[PDB]
């Protein structure tokens, strides 16, 4: 196969090497083990049986041979495969929190679970369990084939004849099947995507009655992935059909050609008998052909998958570095635009923040006002335009820079599955206890550890399931105050809590000890307490902006917002 | 396994079919040899040309027939796991639609989906190949080694030697990995459920952590040195059986016990014939079922995974047998045994009401609203809708009667028309345009580059504020008696809110509304206030009578100028 050489390590070409020569030298031994009955047979039927030791000693020989060149390239085929599978998983893993979000279709997201999902042991047992067998039936009729020119050329051409016609039902195998397997691997991937939706919707599904398999989406894709599934057995006949004959063709070939030289006397009738089990295992390698052969066209598939999750779009990136680690850096934005597809979120967005301030942003719903923090969060990157920190452009700036920089609080608030400090922590895990327990208190999460009865070891679910709306708003909240990094970035945080947990936790964003520059995406006109400015973005810009008490006494936009 | 053969009952005669004709096609496998075995005797014999051509022609055809019996019966035996497979992942998804919703939220998705496709595939052994190779592996091996062994008893003992060599091979892969077969399927599910956060919970991964501190990665590593040592020692043992029961294996040590005998005066080279031919035909039988030991144990662990699930309590609906009214009397829930989270609660929803249920986060609202939609079911008392149990309605009927907002903006994989009429998928677009119109979200849908077709897959086409706009358009146009809105327009601006909230009183002024808020500015004019503290109903009133008793609705409110 030709993906698996780009994919193979650079360090492990050596051993890939190793391979090739090794499995190339177990076939060479297999077939003139086969081959080697010839002379063997015919000198243990002649009248001096004495001298078929020489050839027994040649086969014992040739066989162990085969044991350590078997069990090594097993062994080389057992690293390569796992190393293929450590370092393709690690550059999905380093490469994925790079790629552009706009990667993230719902059929890319498909692909990359699958690929990832190929983490399992098929993936990893790719050369013992495909490959070897693979490459040793292919070339084993061959080997014999030539093998077989010692002993007469116009049998070794007769076995050559039938490799041709092996290798012709494998390549048409292949093509007759291919239009169909492609089918099957669709409807299966979103059979696996429906059912994920099904279990994740289903307060939603169960409400609308779409739950039940008659009227589900799930269900109809169980019935499109059952139709896929019995069209490849049927279309998979013509492969099945086409090795049966190719190995029967063969069959009458070798046997025809046997025959034909030994009535003539060209061969004795013992080479002619030891030619009987030389075909039979000339011809295993036919029906192993047609076993491996479905394999195939999966293996390819997923090495497609997993190439395509390699080869998609990184972020830009640089290597430069803010001039201090801890200041407060100033934010700006100087002519950013962005789009979504075709859809325009921004045009030309302008505006500069001071270091250390805080500022607040609001506007109608569908704004773009996350998309302005997934800018500042080098989330995103404009189409065109600058984002500065600190004078210094996201796009130019160092991967470990611009990540270390920014701490945000996102509008629907993600919990990954685990306890409740592990999502605590993922803000700073370094951070001693002294931290992580002013980090809660600010976000008003040891109230959740009095009223919960596991406390902070509380297992959440899938997201935040397992918590309630308000819950898992607190716990991002006190994840985001934990990261020491000097920008902090608020999306409505005054979502899902009452008016007594939103109150202190609107306070304690801006008494927070450290020094930062502050972006706050809030809701309510108290929700903006203690807010140095205010941007008011209305069709993606910046309509307006001032103070809270400015804005009001001017009567513009700002107070028409609050006026309902 | 009594969890595995009660589902694996339907495809007894199946099952018994294929363990006979697989019986029949290893004895017409093994026929051509036998009849080749006389093809070489009489060639040494120098016999009569027809005769041998008659044992030629009708060895190959042999050949053939078995071939085609072997290649047809395969068809046959997997569209037969096919039509299981399919029925059986139909039978799990009416299961998984009865379920309480504990099961799921305890659970995740990444464990239903093992549970729906790679439990279901991993029978695929189990029934298309495990009986046909266990069956193989009986009877070609004791034909061939008891004709073997009438041939020639020297040569017959010395094949045992590849054989018990192979025996004790499988048996110490067999024990070795039976451990990690068990821990295998769970790591699948975590790395399941820690590949589906690390794609769905990317943007917290590209701020706090990054690639390298992700907890997926390092968990993709332990993964990947539990796969090591798994597969290690597996794949160790795999070759090993494979170098032992080869053609090759077998040849040499026929060669090295039979040349011997033929060079001294102890055997004729004549009587090797058999051995050479059909002594090195066994050993791609008993290599089929070793390799095929671990399949069954994935899939015995599989159907018992199964159908564990498939006895689970299933939400039943008993038959123990005002209109828009909904009733709790004495409710009690808890998620978990031993921890409270609604005790006692006693209120009466009527028609042409609504009520609005306020309180401190973490109390128990959205519970509430979940037991009315009877997602999961009360501990204690009861809930009746129109006067009738809801553990009695049946599900129709029930989500018939109340239409729900549930402050988790989920949307399924679909345009926006297949999410829009949910509820009512054969809805037209007028209505569905009409629903969207009241839902105040027509206006960002008209703007989409599909229009109403615009698909809404994965963190696609929508922001926060307008998830949410949908779902309210969904439950507009489900069009129940009544009503529950568990924080609708939480992110909806004032602008926005003030006219779905003008579109739910215009569509629902005689129906039974349960408004679900923490802005108690937006239920002022509610004409009930349930306020509930911890899972209890600590104050019932209008907005004016909670605000002069001076109670937790008094703090609350106060508390909300900052
Ligand atoms: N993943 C996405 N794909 C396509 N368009 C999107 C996506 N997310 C948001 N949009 C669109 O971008 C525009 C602004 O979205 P954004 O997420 O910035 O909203 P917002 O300002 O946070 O609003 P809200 O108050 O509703 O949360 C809207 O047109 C929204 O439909
Ligand atoms: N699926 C669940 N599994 C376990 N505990 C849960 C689950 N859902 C909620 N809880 C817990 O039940 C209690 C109340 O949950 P619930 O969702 O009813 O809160 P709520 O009052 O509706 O919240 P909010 O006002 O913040 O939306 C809290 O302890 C919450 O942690
Ligand atoms: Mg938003
Ligand atoms: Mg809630």
């Amino acid at each position: 196969i030709r993906t698996l050489l780009r994919l193979v390590p650079a360090e492990k070409r050596g051993a890939v090497a190793g391979y090739a020569v090794l499995t190339l030298l177990s076939v060479l031994l297999r077939a003139v083990g086969a081959v080697l009955l010839i002379p063997l047979l015919a000198a243990l039927f002649s009248d001096t049986p004495s001298d078929a030791w020489l050839w027994l000693g040649w086969l014992t020989a040739v066989t162990l041979a085969g044991w350590v060149t078997d069990t090594n390239t097993a062994r080389l085929g057992f690293d390569l495969g796992f190393a293929v599978l450590s370092r393709t998983q690690h550059d999905m893993a380093d490469r994925l929190p790079n790629v552009a979000m706009s990667w993230f279709t719902p059929d890319n997201t498909a692909t990359a679970r699958q690929a990832i999902a190929a983490t399992g042991p098929e993936l990893a047992g790719l050369v013992v369990n495909l490959l070897t067998p693979l490459i040793g039936a292919a070339l084993l009729p061959a080997a014999i084939g030539v093998a077989l020119l010692f002993v007469s050329v116009p049998l070794g051409l007769a076995a050559l004849a039938g490799v041709a016609v092996l290798f012709g039902a494998l390549a048409l195998s292949g093509r007759l099947s291919r239009a169909a397997d492609k089918v099957a691997g669709e409807t299966n991937s979103a059979f696996t995507e429906r059912i994920i939706e099904f279990a994740r919707t289903q307060q939603a599904l169960r409400a609308a009655r779409r739950v039940e398999p008659a009227r589900s989406q799930v269900g109809s894709a169980l019935a499109a992935q059952h139709g896929a599934g019995l069209r490849l057995l049927t279309m998979q006949i013509p492969g099945q059909v086409l090795f049966s004959l190719a190995g029967q063709v063969a069959l009458i070939g070798f046997a025809g050609m046997a025959v034909w030289l030994t009535v003539r006397g060209q061969l004795g009738v013992p080479e002619a008998i030891a030619l009987i089990v030389v075909l039979v295992r000339y011809l295993e390698p036919f029906a192993a052909i047609a076993d491996l052969a479905p394999a195939l066209e999966t293996t390819r598939a997923t090495l497609n998958r997993i190439q395509a999750v390699l080869d998609a779009p990184t972020l830009p990136a640089g290597r430069r570095r803010l001039d201090r680690t801890g200041a407060a850096p100033s934010i700006e934005f100087d002519d950013v635009r962005f789009s979504y597809g075709d859809e325009v979120v921004l045009d030309g967005v302008s505006f500069t923040l001071r270091p250390g301030n805080t500022t607040a942003i609001v506007g109608p719903s569908g704004s773009g006002k996350t998309t302005i923090l997934s800018l500042i969060a080098g989330l995103q990157q404009p189409a065109s335009g600058r984002v500065l920190l600190d004078g210094v452009d996201v796009t130019t700036l160092d991967p470990e820079a611009r990540r270390a920089a920014v701490s945000v609080v996102f509008q629907h608030p993600y919990l990954f599955d685990g306890t409740l400090r592990d999502n605590v922590l993922v803000g700073d895990p370094e951070a001693d206890p002294d931290d992580v327990t002013a980090a809660m208190r600010l976000a008003r999460v040891d109230e959740l550890l009095d009223r919960l009865p596991d406390g902070d070891a509380t297992v959440v679910g899938e997201g935040g399931t397992a918590l309630s709306g308000g819950e898992r708003q607190r716990v991002s909240i006190a994840r985001a105050l934990l990261k020491p990094a000097p920008v902090l970035l608020v999306d409505e945080a005054t979502s899902a809590l009452d008016n007594a947990n939103e109150a202190a936790v609107v306070d304690a964003l801006t008494a927070d000890p450290r020094p930062r520059t502050r972006v706050i995406v809030a809701h309510r006109l108290a929700s903006i307490r203690h807010a140095d400015r205010v941007l008011f973005v209305e069709a993606g810009r910046v309509v307006e902006d001032g103070a809270i008490d400015e804005l009001l006494a001017a009567g513009g936009r700002f107070a028409q917002f609050w006026a309902q | 396994a009594e969890a595995g053969s009660r589902l694996l009952a339907p495809l007894k005669k199946p099952l018994i079919v294929s363990g006979v004709l697989q019986a029949l096609i290893t004895l017409i496998e093994l026929a051509p040899f036998v009849l080749l075995v006389e093809l070489a005797r009489l060639l040494l014999g120098g016999a009569e040309a027809e005769r041998l051509w008659t044992l030629g022609l009708t060895a190959v055809s042999l050949i053939g027939l078995g071939a085609v019996l072997a290649a047809a019966m395969t068809l046959w035996l997997a569209r037969v796991d096919a039509r299981f497979a399919h029925e059986l992942r139909g039978r799990l998804l009416t299961k998984l639609s009865r379920l309480p919703l504990g099961w799921f939220t305890r659970r995740g998705s990444a464990s239903t989906k093992q549970l729906v496709q790679d439990d279901t595939l991993a029978l695929a052994y189990l029934i298309t190949a495990a009986i046909p190779d266990a069956v193989a592996a009986v009877v070609a091996p004791v034909a061939v080694l008891v004709y073997l062994f009438v041939a020639d008893w020297r040569v017959a003992l010395v094949l045992f030697i590849p054989v018990l060599v192979y025996l004790v091979l499988m048996s110490v892969m067999t024990i070795q990995s039976g451990s990690k077969i068990a821990q295998a399927p769970r790591w699948a599910e975590r790395m399941g459920g820690e590949a589906g956060a690390f794609l769905e919970g990317q943007p917290v991964i590209r701020i706090f952590g990054g690639a390298a501190a992700s907890r997926f990665r390092r968990r993709l590593d332990d993964y990947i040195d539990f796969l090591v040592s798994w597969q290690r020692p597996f794949v160790g043992k795999k070759t090993l059986m494979d170098l032992v029961t080869r053609p090759a294996t077998f040849l040499w040590i026929i060669l090295v016990a039979g040349v011997p005998l033929v060079v001294t005066g102890r055997m004729d080279p004549v009587n090797l014939l058999p051995f050479l031919l059909l002594g090195t035909t066994f050993g791609a039988r008993l290599l089929g079922i070793g390799y095929g030991l671990s399949g069954i144990q994935t899939g015995m662990l599989a159907a018992r995974r199964i159908q564990t699930v498939l006895d689970e309590p299933e939400l039943v609906v008993r038959d123990r047998t005002r209109p828009g009214t909904v009733e709790l009397d004495r409710v009690s829930f808890e998620y978990r045994p031993g921890v409270p989270v609604i005790r006692d609660v006693t209120l009466t929803l009527r028609p042409g009401t609504v009520t609005a249920l306020v309180g401190p986060s973490g109390s128990g609202k959205s519970t509430l609203a979940a037991l009315v939609a009877r997602f999961h079911d009360v501990t204690q008392g009861a809930i009746r809708v129109d006067g009738r149990d809801i553990r009695t309605l049946t599900a129709d009927e029930l989500y018939r009667r109340v239409g729900f907002v549930l402050q988790d903006a989920q949307l399924v994989h679909g345009s926006v028309a297949e999410n829009i009429a949910l509820a009512e998928p054969d809805a037209g677009l007028e209505r569905i345009r009409t629903a969207a119109r009241d839902a105040q979200i027509h206006d960002r849908i008209t703007r989409m580059p599909d229009g109403y077709d615009s698909v809404l897959g994965a963190g696609s086409a929508l922001s926060g504020g307008e998830r949410q706009r949908v779902t309210i358009a969904r439950a507009i146009l489900a069009d129940t008696p009544v009503l529950v809105l568990d924080e609708a327009t939480a992110f909806a601006d004032p602008e926005s809110e003030y006219l779905v909230q003008q579109a739910i009183n215009r569509l629902t002024r005689d129906r039974t509304v349960l408004v679900i808020a923490h802005r108690l500015h937006t239920i002022t004019h509610a004409d009930q206030i349930v306020v509930l503290d911890d899972g209890r109903i600590v104050e019932v009133g209008t907005h004016d009578e909670l605000l002069a008793a001076g109670g937790r609705y008094r703090g609350l409110w106060d508390s909300g100028r900052y």
